[PDB]
């Protein structure tokens, strides 16, 4: 596509102006060999597309389904010998752990060295996610607002 | 051993109907015979790290009717934690090197939970964690409840005033919709309002609830008249307009509610409970406190007894 | 090498793990454009190079020049319908107006609203930054926050 | 127009040696003889954010001694900034509507010029902003040396005290790089030592100068000792230990100063200088202070009037 | 003598529409050429008893260019009515004594109206007092509005913001209720809305007022748009929800503004208007503010002076 790779992952059907977020937020750029990024690139269905390519790196168990909660319908293509080996969308998990910030002031996760949890209930409408410490359920738009 | 022994008391979300009606049961038999000696020589931690009458006294006279000992603080201000800057998850790792149980009541929500992460073996029970949970407020409305109305199904219930920042109606909402059948009617101001995760817990469940801008509204209907105070210090300066108590319950007002009804309210009451109720068979809010002696000997006994024989 | 683009620039040679940086700072980014990123692909010149192909988009000589103090030796150029009309590359810039913030704390220029501006002069080894404003001088390492 | 006119006086960075001998030129004629309608119908607005008794009662003292009027604070407590929340952008913008000229001494290094962005064709004398300069000071300290030295060239000149935070020897120190000749010796704490920035600036000029741990080790060839105060409002709490001074000047040791050696001190002093030094034929501080009225007269004449003061 | 001659200038609501007219028309002649000797030898009090930067300091530009002298104070807590309790009786009851008329801004509303109790024949010229009135912010307001419209009858006029505790509104809503055909758009938050007493006058007036939500759906028929600030000194806790500003103004809100409209502001500003707003066209906020040395030298004059510029 707009690159190829022997073996690496490559993340496709990212909506735009969230391309740019995922090297950031996955620190993709701790790494030695090349990435290969496209910005709005056309999609027909989707108009605006990101896509993000990364040689010899395949997302670890974390960031599939994280990835999940930032570009829901991206689908991630498992490449070696040039050969999709897998193709994957991911799911929403149960919780996630670690990178979400209570939007609660007076939650103790923000004053104590923990790390932060939330359990992620796919609410009718968006995902809800409840905070591990202090029990308030937000919207997803709240939780992982910019 | 029991289903509550080394078990947290953190959240009434983390209890089932069972475990709560062994702690009535049981509260039940030590109100009737008494144990003074179920926990001699079990030293017990009161951490309040934020304002306690009644429930820190209730839960220390309660160990020492046990026969356990108690140590701890009513202020954080003279801790290593108030004047030099000792984590809350330093504080508990050290205290749990000492003692067999840490009640803890806080000003953060979430608290309590942290606690548990660090706490090691020694269970740790929630004294209140900011406007989250009051577990044991709860076990004393419940029992309380079941001695005046005989039943914990199919009542009518209704909470009154901030039902925001309350954290006894967080927790008894979510006990009192593990038994069938309870109507409940909220009549709080808009800014105070119950927050939407219990109501969809009440939805998702099937219980029937109601708003109302009045208590007359439900006078007649109710068993139960469950007034809170306005948690002044809890509320944000947008908040401000809310600070004074919008339904005032007065003698006159128990005009025609039925004769089982009890008007119970945690404590301290400010303005929303005028004192000429006090004097009515309705009034029976200082019974409730009492009640606390019992449900939180039987919660201590069952967390730290493995089998107990009463 | 990477994706093909008619008209707009092409910043080639960036330092390995600035072309990131640069996505940032100068915002390049915020764009309805297509913008191709290669990170850390070989170069050969020197080793890794790391390049950004905005299409439709042109800096001017003073854009290009403040890129200077991250990638001194970056090559800019223009493509118009193809073929390359003017390969250009940073100088140091004089003034770098609005990108960086004044370390001074007391500096006025963070309570009002102005916005920054700095005087660049090569100090002898590292490139000292003279605030407008609080007139104290720093090297351009620190005004690069920490 | 003569060249100063109009000009906004912010830094000594910004003057020529030219500039600063025709403010010096007409210091001494508007010193010998008076011009007590050279500004009149003009209104100078006083602006200062920060303490002053000296900077502010000169200036307004030479604006008086010239026929204008002067309007403004000393203090920002009661003005919308302090109470209302107006920005120093938008109170220089109202205020450049009704003044001739703003004088604003203020205690972020920045503030003046700001200032002049939003003040249109209204020019900003600064009266100190923050740590950063006081080009007026310079231009009496000058006139001052000039006075009592003969030249502006060729000097010896021991800065002592605190050089991070003082705003007189970060603008003296570039007002005497512009004549020829000049020695530096530089007296500080470590923490308190002479911004890199001055001595990059003496370097690339070729100015010799060097630190030195005692006013004694330079008595003897320094012709001004040019005193300075800690900067207590300044400091930050690790430069603590730097609040006292730790060079006091007591009059034994100008015992073997050079005869046309003079001491000066932009003042307040608090324990740098004895007050037995105070009688001694070598204190010229109060002098120097006197000399503010005719330097700060000069500047005003200059930058409101086309012409020149003959 | 001219109509205004010696009056107490202290709520709009005791001028006539000639008497306004009068005032402007003086300020268009003092503003086109100066009269610095207007009133010489005559001494101003300017008390002013809460904070202030533009009132205070043009009013006191203003003396200056007319030939007077100023004395007063702008802070009371070191006045004898700060320190020692001097009733604000006594107070303008000496000050009376001392000279030929009093500025005074207070934070209490009727504080001018009863100085003029005590003030003798001296005239008081009220500065602002409480969330009452502020006349002389009314004749600045005016003279920009004509100066920008031509007209003062027949325009469309947007008052946002903090309506109850703006002393500016009400002056200015009753000034224009004086000129024919002006139609009235008010937009503030419910709890910070017009105060009955000015609604009823503009009923009993017959004229045309309405409430709005936002400023958009008014953004094409005003021809003023006077953006207000919150009252924060003046607010209750109860409306401390209301601190933020609901309306804030950006420039893309005025890409449909009538060409004429411009948008006016009393100033200060905290974030109700946008910075953006003032490099557009639209903006008249800082000459509205210019506008205040010729409208506060018009009213001095008249009240000072027996005859009438010219
Ligand atoms: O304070 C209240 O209104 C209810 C409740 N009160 C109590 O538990 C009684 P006390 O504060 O005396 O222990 C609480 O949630 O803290
Ligand atoms: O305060 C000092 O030490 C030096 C200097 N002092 C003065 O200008 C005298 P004043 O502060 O009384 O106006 C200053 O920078 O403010
Ligand atoms: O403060 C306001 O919002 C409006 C008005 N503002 C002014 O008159 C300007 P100042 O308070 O600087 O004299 C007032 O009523 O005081
Ligand atoms: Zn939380
Ligand atoms: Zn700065």
């Amino acid at each position: 596509g707009v690159e190829a790779i022997k073996r690496g992952t490559v993340i496709d059907h990212i909506p735009a102006q969230i391309g740019f977020k995922l090297l950031s937020l996955f620190k993709l750029t701790e790494t030695d060999q090349r990435i290969t990024i496209g910005l709005n690139l056309p999609s027909g269905e989707m108009g605006r597309k990101d896509l993000i390519k990364i040689e010899n790196t395949f997302l670890s168990e974390d960031q599939v389904d994280q990835l999940a909660l930032y570009a829901p319908q991206a689908t991630v293509n498992r490449i070696d010998n040039y050969e999709v080996v897998g193709k994957s969308r991911p799911s929403l998990p149960e919780r996630i752990d670690n990178v979400l910030v209570c939007p609660n002031s007076n939650c103790i996760s923000h004053a104590e060295p923990v790390s932060s949890s939330f359990a992620v209930r796919k609410r009718a409408n968006d995902i809800a996610l409840k905070c591990k410490y202090c029990e308030k359920e937000f919207s997803h738009n709240v939780v992982l607002a910019n | 051993a029991n289903p509550l022994y080394q078990k947290h008391i953190i959240s009434i979300n983390d209890l089932s109907r069972d475990d709560l009606n062994l702690v009535l049961a049981t509260a039940a038999k030590l109100k009737a015979n008494p144990q003074p000696e179920l926990l001699k020589h079990k030293v017990i931690a009161s951490c309040f790290f934020e304002a306690s009458t009644a429930t820190r006294l209730s839960f220390q006279t309660s160990m020492h009717r046990l026969g356990a000992s108690v140590v701890g603080f009513s202020d954080s201000a003279n801790t290593s934690l108030g004047k030099k800057g000792e984590t809350l998850a330093d504080t508990i790792s050290v205290i749990s090197t000492y003692v067999d149980a840490i009640v803890m009541r806080h000003p953060q929500e979430g608290a309590a939970r942290l606690a548990t992460e660090f706490s090691g073996n020694v269970p740790v029970l929630n004294a209140g964690d900011g406007s989250n949970q009051h577990p044991t407020q709860t076990l004393l409305d419940l029992f309380t409840i079941q001695q005046t109305e005989g039943r914990l199904d199919n009542l009518h219930v209704a909470m009154v005033g901030d039902l925001k920042y309350g954290r006894t109606v967080h927790s008894l909402t979510q006990a009192l919709a593990k038994f069938d059948g309870n109507r409940f009617y909220f009549i709080a101001p808009d800014a105070l309002a119950m927050p939407e995760y219990i109501l969809d817990m009440l939805d998702e469940k099937g219980i029937a609830w109601s708003l109302h801008s009045s208590i007359e509204e439900v006078m007649a209907e109710v068993d139960i008249l469950y007034m809170t105070r306005v948690q002044k210090e809890r509320l944000d300066p947008s908040e401000y307009a809310n600070v004074k108590a919008q339904f005032v319950l007065r003698a006159s007002d128990l005009h025609n509610a039925k004769a089982n009804m009890k008007v119970l309210h945690p404590l301290p009451r400010v303005d929303e409970i005028a004192t000429d109720v006090d004097k009515t068979p309705h009034a029976w809010y200082f019974q409730q406190a009492g009640n606390g002696i019992f449900a939180r000997q039987a919660l201590l006994a069952l967390v730290l007894n493995r089998d107990l024989v009463l």
